[PDB]
């Protein structure tokens, strides 16, 4: 019964009423201005004025590589046109020229070197192969690029982001694990390098500040006196373990106005205040708390022993038969140009390890945390770290203290 | 032919552009300027007679019919297209209400005959161009500065950190200070022309209690600036001084707990089977993330509180005070996805409640 435009109109998407119940409408008036405005003109506009456009639609293009075939979960499909998201415009094959023709641009941004040298990423099932077989290539000796050719079962009906995992996690499976712990290589050893030397040096130097540190030593002397005065008999002690530091603040005076490492502290600064200098120090040793010294050492052992290995591929196997090598991948002609100075601060850092471990363990031996103990190995430290500051906090304490004891004193 | 617009929403600065870009050919700030409508850069030259507006505050939309000014502002001029002939990706912060979401496509497909658009969370994508698709993120431009946790895509709801310290908000804290070295910055011109000093200089130490003891015990870290005046001013240990707020909750009473403090507790907050890779991947967006010397400044203070055993990489992208309008290019210039829009269409049948499905 209600009147009607004759093109489509601008809707207005409201939440109907249901029930009309005991409303205001159902007493029809709606009915009323219904074909009252339709015949008093109004509507005849109304329906011009709200005339609901035309809707363009395009793309296409980009939307069609969806009716394509695709053995690859949305995840990594997704996770490749978000890091090859810079050769966006580049077609399927532009694009893996580029890569295996490793340019200054690819290779500079590490967001797409470790990308495409992830686990998650090269690692292929028989399962998945399989799905690629149809479509794969040997380049068993082929030289150019029109050679090779038996496309069998065509490539083109995969997805964009199909295609590349094929022409370069597949094709040249093989050897792209050890072509990219390659390329990699080039590519960080730099810095990969001067990180980890310094990463030792804020050890080596702050090791250095235990190692002679006249002060310290004498400090914790200090503490083993008035120890053996206060421990009894069977509580004298010809020297302790640093495990003794933590419990020093417990030992409360009388009036427990005082943190036994109070009087410690008060003590030195009052009879030999030529000492609180281990407090400036033994900072170096504070820069270097959380370091987690035993897989500092490994990281490096990673370094090297990475490079020893992209060497033993260049020669004995995968980075060898430049036959297989996709006739274009410009691996060789970037590894070698680095791959010799490389391997020598590879040879390098190992040294200055040796120098340091060993030495490291011998201020350890020292205090008597076995070299050997995972933990002293490396919990080391936080208890000089924990000693020094529940000590720079005596100090204040005690600095304070001492000026409310002078104010009550004069006032 | 084909082409898709994207244009990310903010506090202080819209940021707007094509598909497939390195960057916004369009940039400007969300003002309006209405008497007692002329919106964008040309509303300070127009200042007391139009009293000025910032539809979005703290990330969130709040004068519709301003921020609706923008958007077509921002066509029309800044980029020159008029609407229909594009699909067009618009941003949100996270945890932008429902009503919002459709109040905003609304006056899209209402509005322009956008053919079709998508809403995107403001964290995810900038966490997209920084290759991952997983682990906590720091968007933190100028209003509102959030801690975004990830996964595939996919935010935590309930472990993501809100905090209401940014942009203008330090701009504050520094003409604080200038004036408390006796400076002209009151005025307003001489406001705009002075969160600048922020912007082109201003970096941050690695400890206070290890670099204010260079200007305080020494002379080294002052610098100068050209005011359009001409009198130069010499900044001295400015540049870093604020920026430590976001450290350093409280420099503006701001009893808040602090920026590296809350990447940290709000992970906390999302399950620990997750952790290794949230801290392995701290991607940080625009803004007040990117002053010269809080990339690793944070790294310190972050490996502080954290773990010693925890891997910790946190990145920092070329330039993040993009990093969600870029991700924003991406996952639209990505085609493929073309399956994540709403047609007109789609909303002529069902209207609103569909930009949420
Ligand atoms: N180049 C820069 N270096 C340092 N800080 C900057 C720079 N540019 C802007 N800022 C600061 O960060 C703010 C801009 O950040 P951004 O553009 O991401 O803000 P936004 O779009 O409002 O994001 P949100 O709405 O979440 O606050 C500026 O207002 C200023 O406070
Ligand atoms: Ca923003």
């Amino acid at each position: 019964k209600y009147p009607r435009p004759h093109k489509k109109l601008k809707q207005l998407h409201w939440e109907k009423l249901d029930c009309t119940d005991n409303s205001i409408w159902g007493t029809g008036k709606a009915e009323k201005f219904a074909d009252d405005l339709y015949e008093k003109g109004v509507l005849a506009d109304l329906e011009k004025a709200f005339a609901a456009r035309e809707i363009k639609s395009l793309a296409s293009k980009r939307k069609e590589d969806l009716q394509k075939i695709t053995f690859l979960s949305r995840d990594i499909s997704q996770q490749f046109g978000i890091n090859l998201h810079m050769y966006s415009s580049l077609s399927v094959a532009d694009l893996v020229k580029k890569i295996l023709n490793c340019d200054r641009d690819f290779l500079q941004t590490p967001s797409v070197v470790e990308f495409l040298s992830k686990s998650e990423i090269i690692e292929v099932s028989v399962n998945l192969a399989r799905n690629y077989a149809p479509y794969s290539t040997d380049w068993e000796g082929v030289r150019n690029l029109e050679d090779a050719k038996p496309p069998e079962k065509d490539p083109n009906d995969l997805q964009r982001a199909d295609q590349i995992y094929l022409q370069l996690m597949v094709n040249l499976e093989s050897y792209w694990g050890s072509r990219m712990r390659a390329l990699t290589v080039v590519t960080s050893y730099e810095r990969e390098y001067n990180e980890l030397l310094a990463k030792l040096r804020k050890v080596d130097k702050a090791v250095s500040a235990l190692q002679e540190s006249d002060n310290l030593r004498n400090v914790f002397n200090v503490i083993l006196a008035v120890g053996n005065f206060m421990n009894d008999t069977s509580k004298q002690a010809q020297g302790f373990k640093l495990s003794t530091l933590q419990r020093l603040t417990f030992i409360k005076d009388t009036t427990n106005s005082m943190t036994f490492l109070n009087y410690v502290e008060k003590i030195v600064r009052l009879n030999y205040p030529s000492f609180n200098d281990f407090l400036s120090e033994l900072e170096p040793v504070l820069d270097v708390v959380k370091v987690s010294i035993e897989q500092l050492v490994n990281d490096c052992k990673d370094f090297s022993q990475s490079i020893v290995n992209v060497e033993r591929s260049v020669e004995i196997g995968n980075l060898s038969d430049s036959s297989k090598f996709h006739p274009l991948d410009k691996v060789l002609i970037k590894t070698l140009p680095v791959l010799p100075e490389a391997r020598k601060k590879g040879d390098l850092l190992e040294d200055e390890v040796k120098l340091t471990i060993m030495e490291f363990e011998s201020l350890m031996h020292t205090y008597g945390e076995d070299s050997g103990d995972k933990f002293a190995k490396i919990s080391f430290f936080k208890k000089f770290a924990d000693f020094i500051n529940e000590y720079k906090k005596a100090q204040a304490q005690n600095l304070a203290a001492e000026e409310e004891e002078r104010l009550y004193i004069k006032h | 032919e084909t082409t898709a617009l994207v244009c990310d929403n903010g506090s202080g600065l819209v940021k707007a552009g094509f598909a497939g870009d390195d960057a916004p050919r369009a940039v400007f700030p969300s003002i309006v300027g209405r008497p007692r409508s002329y919106v964008g850069d040309e509303a300070q030259s127009k200042r007391g007679i139009l009293t000025l507006k910032y539809p979005i505050e703290h990330g969130i939309i709040t004068n519709w019919d301003d921020m609706e000014k923008i958007w077509h502002h921002t066509f029309y001029n800044e980029l020159r297209v008029a609407p229909e002939e594009h699909p067009t990706l618009l941003t949100e912060a996270p945890l932008n209400p429902k009503a919002n979401r459709e109040k905003m496509t609304q006056i899209m497909f209402e509005t322009f005959n956008v053919p079709a658009m998508y809403v995107a969370i403001q964290a995810v994508l900038s966490l997209y161009a920084s290759g991952r698709t997983t682990g906590i993120v720091l968007d933190s431009g100028d209003g509102v500065t959030h801690n975004v946790p990830i996964y595939e895509g996919y935010a935590l709801p309930h472990a993501i950190m809100r905090l209401d310290l940014a942009g203008r908000d330090l701009t504050d804290y520094l003409m604080k200070i200038l004036t408390e070295r006796g400076y002209s910055f009151v005025t307003t011109a001489e406001r705009e022309i002075v969160r600048d000093i922020k912007e082109k200089l201003c970096y941050v130490a690695l400890d206070f209690e290890n670099e204010m003891a260079t200007a305080a015990s020494s002379s080294s870290l002052e610098k100068s600036y050209e005011l359009p005046d001409g009198q130069v001013i010499t900044i001295g240990n400015e540049r870093f001084r604020c920026p430590e707020t976001l450290f350093q909750p409280s420099f503006i009473g701001m009893e808040s707990a602090g920026i590296h403090e809350t990447t940290y507790n709000s992970i906390m907050k999302c399950d620990i089977d997750i952790r290794k890779d949230l801290y392995a991947n701290n991607v940080m967006s625009g803004g007040t993330t990117m002053y010269p010397g809080i990339a690793d400044r944070m790294q310190k203070e972050i490996t502080a509180l954290a773990p010693s055993t925890m891997k910790i990489k946190i990145i920092a992208p070329p330039e993040r005070k993009y990093s969600v309008w870029i991700g924003g290019s991406i996952l639209a210039s990505l085609s493929t996805f073309q399956q994540m829009w709403i047609t007109k269409q789609e909303y002529d049948e069902a209207g609103p409640s569909i930009v949420h499905r």
